[PDB]
Formats: structure tokens, C-alpha cells, sequence
């Protein structure tokens, strides 16, 4: 249909169009009963209580999404070189894109071969030159994700200050990324948005957290998400181990936004403060909601 | 553009199969590739195919073909977007009178070759202890004779299998006949199952028409400046060949005249005998189309 | 008020598909988009559509409509609240008579462009290995005449593929006849697989009746002033078109005449031809309706 389109961008760069307006133009088509592909799979916690069982928390769960194309071509042949470029376009290690594109924007999921492929029907498919591939692919990030918002803010004075505006638009609380140069130090904002995880939801509501002073050359990015290591130093130093037991804890919020404040001091050549913003979404498409 | 031109139907292109009948020969028979006479286009059975004989004129013959379909659905699609013939079965039946070997093997599944009839003629033809898996090499002939000009329509099925028998009744009032049904198997050698052609001066007038290769519009000849002798020997006569442009022998269709009997005198099939010295012109025509050849002819 | 008045029936609007015919297109060609000439409004085959010719009459052409339908059912309520229909599958199928290479290359999923006939016009169709998935375009045209002003309906399906073939029966007193099924798919150039059209000075008597556009109440006509030159030359005809308040031409319907002939003649088709100078009129009548222009003439 023309309100939804499907396109794959394989671990080699190629394009395919699985369903929507040009589907099956490069031979592979998308074939019904996709699963495990709009809501990201959230599992409930539950601890025995008074009247049964009462709610303790949820748990995402990476995505395992099982579907089916279907490979067609006229000859034989061709048939071949579109199926050898399907699975081409496929990988264990590295993972490929598959992007969704409504109405409400573009929103692609990062996948990867979780098993090996299922081809053909029981025959050799040389005979029919259009055969099914079964797909079963894995999410490891379950969230669909549109391009990061990106703000960069450079400063001459030795001591500034400046207000990025953020906002999460998504359903899903996001984690901020911030690329520092050095020298200087830097403060940079841990609002809790509200978020009562550490049991200081308004005393947190305005907190600010100050990374260590930075030698010259000890550029940094400081990235929240539990994933990543907070602070890493792109010339190897552990600057983490001059910061005091210190972190950042809280994501940006769902619904929520403001302009943090970013301050700069002690930095003889200025500084340049950039700040990379997710855009996290659990469906492939959804109306805005605040 | 009007309906009629529109429509552009041609009623010589419905083929009735007046006459028809079905050949049988072993397995090991060579098959064949096509029923035209090389020579003369002419109905052509290689060795080896023997006939049924008479059958049934109610029942007649039936092909037929079974599709098995497989449709291909879309996610992004309500209707099917494609569909996929996986196989073409191909079986025909009819009903045999006679009761002659080919057929009682055929039926009983078994090869009687060696039966010997007794000291009074009598056979015992004994049921096979397993059924046997033949197959023969099958040719459907069709015969459909319009103003003398026979159309020989035929299908070739170059190895057939006994599918299924029905059952026979016998009656008082009516002969026994044996009613089978023949499945086509692809064959390797040749690499079909199933193929249907068409021979004969009909079919020979009407391919322009039904559309295969090109429109008869020039009518090309043999070299036009043939020699002959008058006294008998092996120059004495001279064949001449009538083509049409589209590599089509019309020498049967065509008329062949002599201007000048004397020197070369022409038969209908297209032989000039020389008769006396000379130059003479033959003349040999079609329709619109006409031909021309200037014959020299030597004492 | 009386049934009749709240019936409102219109025998006028039953067609009967007096003379159809079928014309089979490659996937290749351009699609028809309409039948209708640009021009004069006649009847438009694009280029590439060739007519399969005769086919049975008793069979006919059935067209058939099959409804894949889902209920949704609530649970406050008995009944299905809704019903879904989740695809319309649209086939048709007839008994082609003639022995066309179209015809056959339709009945054998082949491309029989390539087949040369033998030196005696014989060939041979030998089926393909494995069937091959062929789509074709399809226009159905039938033509009803009535008081001579045709009606053509048609059927435009842009893809179209054998669905599945009817067994041949091969009778000593009947032709050999093919009846595919052919299945229509969506194409995605044309955003549709089965369209249904109307053309024909008939059909443009009844499209105010049938209820299309809105019904014929004022006859305008091109400018009332054309200039026209007695001298042969550029300007010595001039061409008159006569319109309705719905858009629809109706010069061939309305009646051209002239009531001063010696200044400007006027054809049936609607050309004013200047014979000598001064101002003539020209009227077009329909029915009630008329419309009049005054033709200037000059030497």
C-alpha cells in the first residue's frame, strides 16, 4: 500500500524494497504474517502480594522478528543472482538496517541473522525461479529509531554557558550523548525529569553534575546509556578515575524537555560542547503524544 | 475501426478431427519428432507405431490437463500479485473395440509377445503376478479433409503410462471395449511430454493465416536457366522447385504450364523433359503470384 | 404515487452483447486505457491487441466474480456487526475455435514466435519443459446495435494469465475448440485489474439516462462568428462543433443546415464552405435543442 513502505539496507549497502510503493522492483518481495515487528516486547514483573500478585517492574525484551520474503525473477538464472544478493545483503556479526517510512516519518529497527536462513520450497528452486526465504532476525536494540538530533555549541570565552533545547517525542525514555572538547571544565545537566528511579525525583529535578577538569588533548564523550561507559577519554587517560564516584543517571524522560544548561569554565582556547539526542520509538509508526 | 475488422475471424482456422486414430509402439521404439514426409510432406508414422485399430465414436477422445496452481501472496497486497504453475499433467482416454495384441497388453499391463496359440488358436492371456510399469510412445492423429486438401493434426507423446481402467460392461446388444486412460511422462531424450503439430495441403494454405513465420508474397524458383537433353539419358528431364519467400515449397500448389511444349514439356509435379532444341518457358502459378524459367534444351 | 412513476424503468439501458470478442495482447504492449477514438468517438484498438477469433457460442463468455469476506462480530451484539472483503478474484472463460498462433501460444504457456515451419508449412508445438508464467492484457468488447447507433461495452484487464484449461473432447462431428480461464491481476501501471467501459453513439444517447455527468439541456455551439473565404484556400471551409452543457459533443447527433446555402454550405459532418460573401445561418437542431451561428463570408 501507499501508506506504508518497507525498504531493507542491507550490511553491504544494498537497497531493497520489501512492500509499499516499488516493492519488488530488485525481485524480492515481502511475503504476509510478520511477527514480533510493530511492539516492542516488554515482559511484567510481578512479586507475590496480598491479593495475589502485585506489579515490580517491566523488562524490555530484544526483538526476535521471524518473516518471509519471496525471491522471483523470469529466468532461472537472474533468479540466482537476486537470491545469492538477498542473502548477501544479510549478516551474523554486523547488522543491517530495515526502515519503515508512513505518514508519521521514517523510523528504522537495526537486525541481524539470528539463525541461518530457510530457503526454497522442497524442490530444487531452479525449476519455479521464485522462491521464499524464511528470515528469522533478532533486534538486539528492540526500539525503533529515527535519526539523532544532533546540537553543537561553540564557545571562544574562557567561561560560558549556553541552553540546548531538548524534548523527547518518543514513548521510551532516551539517553543523552555529549562529545566535549578539552581544556576546560565542564558541567553538564543530569535533570531527572521527574524520574523517581533513585528515590530523589524532585531533589534531582535542577541537578548538574561536574566532569573532571580536562587536560589539553583529553577530549571526551560522555554518554549516559548503561551500555556505554560514562566518560571516555579519546587519548586513552582514565578520567573517570579522577571524578569521585559521580555519574550520570537519568535519562530524558518521555513528554518531557527544557533547555538544559551546558556551562563551560577554565578553558583557555574555548571549547566546543556537542549533544547527540535519541529518537527512540517502540512502534514503526505512531501519532506524536504529550 | 469496425467490429467485423476488429475481429478479423477466420473460419478455416477451426479444425474438425473427421478421422482420427492412435498409434502405439514400445518404449524402445526411436520417437517421433514429426509426422511431415521429408520428401514430399506427406503423413509420415515411423517404424515401430502400430495402431489401435477402431474405437468407440460416442466416447471419442478426451485430453486432458490439469493445472496445479500456487498463488503468491503480498504483505502489502489483498490480491494475489502472482501465480506459479508447478506442473501440467497431461492424460487422454478413449475406448478400443478391437481386441488385438497391442491392446490386450496395453490393458493387462503385460507383454504377450510370447504367448503361443494352442493347436486350435485359442490364447490364455494370464494377469501379471505385480502389475507392470510400461510405457510406450503414443501418436494422435487427426484427419480433417476440406475440398481434397487433407489437414493432419497431431499430438506426440513420447512415453505414455496406463493410469487408470474403467470398468467394462458387458451386454448382450453391445461389443466389448476397453476404455483406458494414458498419462504423458516427460521424455528425456526428446524433452517434452506432449506436442501437437499440423502437415498437409490444408495446413500448408492456412500457416500464413494462423500466423506462423511470414505472409507467402513472393514466389521465388529453383535456378531459371536449367539445361536438358532431347535424347533420353540422365539430362533428359529436370526437376523445378517452387518456393515462397518465406521458406515454404509451393511446387504442389503452384500450376506448371509450358509456353513452348516442343522444347520442354512440363508435367504437373514439375519435370521438363526436353523434346526438341530450343529455349522454352515454364510458368508456374499461384493466385496473383505467378513464376517464370527460361529452360535450354540441346539435341 | 404509482410504480410505474417509482420504477422509472429504462429498457433502453439493458445491452445485450449482440457480437463480442476477445483481443489478447503481450505483457509488453501499452495498456488500453480507453476505447473511445479521440477523434470521432469510434471504436480504438492501441496497437499490439490481436483478436483470438471465433469461439463457441452455447458456452459463451462467462465472467466470474469470486468474494473472499471476513465477519466482524461484536460482543453486545447477536449479528456480525461488519463484513470485510478482503479481495474480488475476476477470471473468464470461453471455447476459441481457431487454430491461431496466438490461440496456441495462450493454450501452451509458449512463445511461439520462433517456431519456423517446415519446408511443407508443417510445425511442431512441443509443450515447454516447466509451464511458463505468462500475463497478457485483455479487452472483451461486445457490440450491440440498435437503430444503428452501436453500443461497445467492454472489459479492459491489463494482466491477465491462464488460470486453468478445460479438457478437449475430440468428436468425428465437432471442431476442436480451447477453453482456458484466464485470471485477471492488478496492475500496478494502471492502479487497476478489471475495468468496465461504455462507447458508442448509443451509449451516448443513454449516459444522461444512465445517470453519468448530468442530462442534456442546453446545445451550445463553437463561436457564432466564423470568418470564411469563397477563394479556395486555407479559410474557404470552416468546422462548426456543437457541445452540450455536460461536456459531451453531440455534432454527430444534432442535424446541420443552412438556411442562406449561397453564402455558406454546410456538410452533415458540420463544415461551412464559403460560395459567396455576405453573412449566412447555421442551425443545429437535436430534438428541442438547437443552437444557430452567423457564418461571415468574404470573396
Amino acid at each position: 500500500t501507499d501508506f506504508l513502505k518497507i525498504e531493507l539496507i542491507g550490511r553491504d549497502g544494498s537497497h531493497w524494497v520489501l512492500s509499499g510503493p516499488g516493492m519488488g522492483q530488485q525481485g524480492v518481495t515481502l511475503n504476509p504474517n510478520l511477527q514480533q515487528f510493530y511492539d516492542a516486547p516488554v515482559k511484567t514483573l510481578y512479586v507475590p502480594g496480598p491479593f495475589g500478585e502485585e506489579y515490580a517492574g517491566k523488562r524490555v525484551q530484544r526483538r526476535e522478528i521471524v518473516f518471509s520474503v519471496q525471491a522471483y525473477d523470469e529466468d532461472p538464472d537472474t533468479w540466482s543472482t537476486v537470491d545469492s544478493l538477498w542473502r548477501w545483503a544479510w549478516d551474523y556479526d554486523e547488522e543491517s538496517e530495515l526502515r519503515v517510512s508512513t505518514s508519521d516519518g521514517t523510523r528504522f529497527l537495526k537486525v541481524r541473522l539470528m539463525e541461518e536462513p530457510k530457503p526454497y520450497y522442497e524442490k530444487d528452486p531452479h525449476i519455479t525461479a521464485d522462491n521464499p526465504i524464511v528470515m528469522t532476525v533478532t533486534a538486539t536494540f528492540p526500539y525503533w529509531q529515527d535519526e539523532p538530533e544532533e546540537l553543537i555549541w561553540t564557545t571562544l570565552s574562557t567561561e560560558d554557558m549556553t541552553r540546548f533545547p531538548v524534548r523527547n517525542d518518543g514513548d521510551v525514555p532516551v539517553w543523552l550523548k555529549w562529545t566535549l572538547t578539552a581544556p576546560g571544565l565542564w558541567i553538564l545537566p543530569d535533570f531527572s525529569w521527574g524520574n523517581d528511579m533513585y528515590s530523589r525525583g524532585r531533589e534531582d529535578l535542577g541537578r548538574t553534575v561536574a566532569m573532571p577538569e580536562l587536560v589539553a588533548g583529553e577530549h571526551v564523550s560522555v554518554d549516559s546509556d548503561p551500555r556505554v561507559q560514562t566518560l571516555i577519554a579519546v587519548n586513552g587517560m582514565p578520567t573517570q578515575n579522577r571524578w569521585k564516584g559521580n555519574d550520570l543517571l537519568y535519562p530524558l524522560m518521555p513528554g518531557k524537555g527544557a533547555e538544559i544548561p551546558v556551562q563551560l569554565k577554565n578553558a583557555p582556547e574555548g571549547g566546543a560542547c556537542k549533544l547527540t539526542r535519541p529518537r527512540w520509538y517502540s512502534r514503526p509508526w505512531s501519532r506524536p503524544g504529550v | 475501426t469496425d467490429f467485423y475488422t476488429i475481429k478479423d475471424a477466420q473460419a478455416d482456422l477451426a479444425i474438425a478431427p473427421l478421422n482420427l486414430t492412435v498409434l502405439l509402439a514400445p518404449y524402445s521404439t526411436t520417437p517421433a519428432t514429426t509426422l511431415e514426409s521429408p520428401t514430399d510432406g506427406s503423413l509420415a508414422i515411423p517404424p515401430g507405431y502400430k495402431s489401435v485399430g477402431h474405437f468407440e465414436k460416442q466416447a471419442g477422445l478426451t485430453l486432458g490437463n490439469e493445472f496445479d496452481s500456487k498463488d503468491i501472496e503480498a504483505y502489502g497486497e489483498p490480491e494475489p500479485i502472482r501465480t506459479i504453475i508447478n506442473k501440467r499433467t497431461t492424460t487422454f482416454d478413449f475406448a478400443m473395440y478391437q481386441n488385438q495384441r497391442n491392446v490386450l497388453e496395453l490393458i493387462w499391463t503385460q507383454d504377450f509377445s510370447n504367448i503361443q496359440p494352442s493347436e486350435f488358436g485359442g490364447i490364455v492371456l494370464e494377469a501379471p503376478k505385480v502389475p507392470k510399469n510400461i510405457y510406450y510412445r503414443a501418436i494422435l492423429v487427426g484427419m480433417d479433409d476440406r475440398n481434397d486438401r487433407p489437414i493432419w493434426l497431431y499430438w506426440l507423446m513420447p512415453k505414455v503410462k496406463l493410469d487408470k481402467l474403467d470398468n467394462q460392461t458387458l451386454n448382450d446388444d453391445n461389443v466389448i471395449e476397453y476404455k483406458p486412460t494414458l498419462k504423458a511422462f516427460r521424455d528425456d531424450v526428446v524433452g517434452y511430454s506432449v506436442a501437437q503439430g499440423f502437415a498437409g495441403p490444408g495446413w500448408r494454405d492456412l500457416v500464413a493465416t494462423a500466423g506462423f513465420g511470414e505472409a507467402l508474397t513472393a514466389l521465388t524458383i529453383t535456378p531459371g536457366s536449367p539445361t536438358v537433353t532431347v535424347a533420353t539419358g540422365a539430362s533428359h528431364t529436370a526437376q523445378l522447385l517452387v518456393e515462397g519467400d518465406n521458406g515454404i515449397n509451393y511446387t504442389p500448389d503452384v500450376v506448371f504450364t509450358s509456353s513452348a511444349p516442343d522444347k520442354a514439356s512440363v508435367s504437373a509435379a514439375g519435370l521438363v523433359t526436353g523434346v526438341a532444341a530450343g529455349s522454352a518457358t515454364i510458368t508456374a502459378t499461384k493466385g496473383a503470384l505467378t513464376a517464370t524459367a527460361t529452360v535450354t534444351v540441346t539435341a
